């Protein structure tokens, strides 16, 4: 089976405008594990990005964090370019603070 | 630790 | 309270690419602590949690040499199902595996666990007397027949009433300051309008361990599953977890809804209102 995956992108730490935090994206519940993600600041491909390692759930279906250190300002904008098997077309999230 | 099949 | 050890196993064909690829975690309740890529140069088992790099050389070399062993049995496997399938070479195909045990507080076995996966449908899973196999098909049927004859489930039962329990219970007691110790989400509730009429109530659990949380909205100490967004639990990235559930209300009735977080680090269910 296929499944699409579920797209979180959140900080580790509340917002803070100028200080130092983490830029997390959170990729889940997908199959197969082939899955392409990609962190973005103000439409640019962020260059140092990590991932963790894969693992899956209770269902086989997979899960993955991507993650990089940021500092988070006013007005520069961040997102998440996600590309899977069950996807037509790169999903791009973008990134809220509220969220 | 793991288990590993014979 | 109970713990848990698991090692999860995922290899994936790459037609034309080159030979399968292999990866596997090893996970004590909601910790990695354990990691092997088919990627890397020199291949090792390394040490993700600070509890488990007490472990000497013996320990590394044995767990490197299972990890590319199991890797290796992998394309052997996958090949098997191929003619079981009777499906072609051209495409790329996933085996993924699952094996570990739960232990109570006195740290005694409540259950043991092996289960594999095909193209990310259940293949065959040992029972939980460990004694006993289920099969998806006539294809697990058939591998069913051959690990009956290999006595498998005998030998998963040995390690799994056996080294599984005691070692996990060694782990549990050398990171006992982080494995054991519980940590209660930091709470909040914030307020975003939506409109002049209507704005939105978001209920916040960050930093918690484990994962294990239950979120929940109230209107009026009813139930509001139904108009609920409840995002799944999220890893900030600290070995932490976090979580929110959100609700839409009308402008001026805030005071209606209540936020409602259970976990196990708090000693007593939190009732939360926007203030
Ligand atoms: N679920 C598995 N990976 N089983 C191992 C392969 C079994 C197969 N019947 C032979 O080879």
């Amino acid at each position: 089976i296929q499944r699409t995956p579920k797209i979180q992108v959140y900080s580790r730490h509340p917002a803070e405008n100028g200080k130092s935090n983490f830029l997390n994206c959170y990729v889940s519940g997908f199959h197969p594990s082939d899955i392409e993600v990609d962190l973005l600041k103000n439409g640019e491909r962020i260059e140092k990005v990590e991932h963790s390692d894969l693992s899956f759930s209770k269902d086989w279906s997979f899960y993955l964090l991507y993650y990089t250190e940021f500092t988070p300002t006013e007005k520069d904008e961040y997102a998440c370019r996600v590309n899977h098997v069950t996807l037509s077309q790169p999903k791009i999230v973008k990134w809220d603070r509220d969220m | 630790k793991r288990w590993i099949i014979l | 309270g109970s713990h848990s050890m698991r090692y999860f196993h995922t290899s994936v064909s790459r037609p034309g690419r080159g030979e399968p690829r292999f990866i596997t975690v090893g996970y004590v309740d909601d910790t990695l602590f354990v990691r092997f890529d088919s990627d890397a140069a020199s291949p090792r088992e390394e040490p993700r949690a600070p509890w488990i790099e007490q472990e000497g050389p013996e320990y590394w070399d044995r767990e490197t040499q299972i990890c590319k062993a199991k890797a290796q049995t992998d394309r052997e496997d996958l090949r098997t199902l191929l003619r079981y399938y009777n499906q072609s070479e051209a495409g790329s195909h996933t085996l993924q595996n699952m094996y570990g045990c739960d232990v109570g507080p006195d740290g005694r076995l409540l259950r043991g666990y092996h289960q594999d996966a095909y193209d990310g449908k259940d293949y065959i899973a040992l029972n939980e007397d460990l004694s006993s196999w289920t099969a998806a098909d006539t294809a697990a049927q058939i591998t069913q027949r051959k690990w009956e004859a290999a006595r498998v489930a005998e030998q998963l039962r040995a390690y799994l009433e056996g080294e599984c329990v005691e070692w996990l219970r060694r782990y549990l007691e050398n990171g006992k300051e982080t494995l054991q110790r519980a940590d209660p989400p930091k709470t909040h509730v914030t307020h975003h309008p939506i409109s002049d009429h209507e704005a939105t109530l978001r209920c916040w659990a960050l930093g918690f361990y484990p994962a294990e949380i239950t979120l929940t909205w109230q209107r009026d100490g009813e139930d509001q599953t139904q108009d609920t967004e409840l995002v799944e639990t999220r890893p900030a990235g600290d070995r932490t977890f976090q979580k929110w559930a959100a609700v839409v209300v009308p402008s001026g009735e805030e005071q209606r809804y209540t936020c409602h977080v259970q976990h196990e680090g708090l000693p007593k269910p939190l009732t939360l209102r926007w203030e």
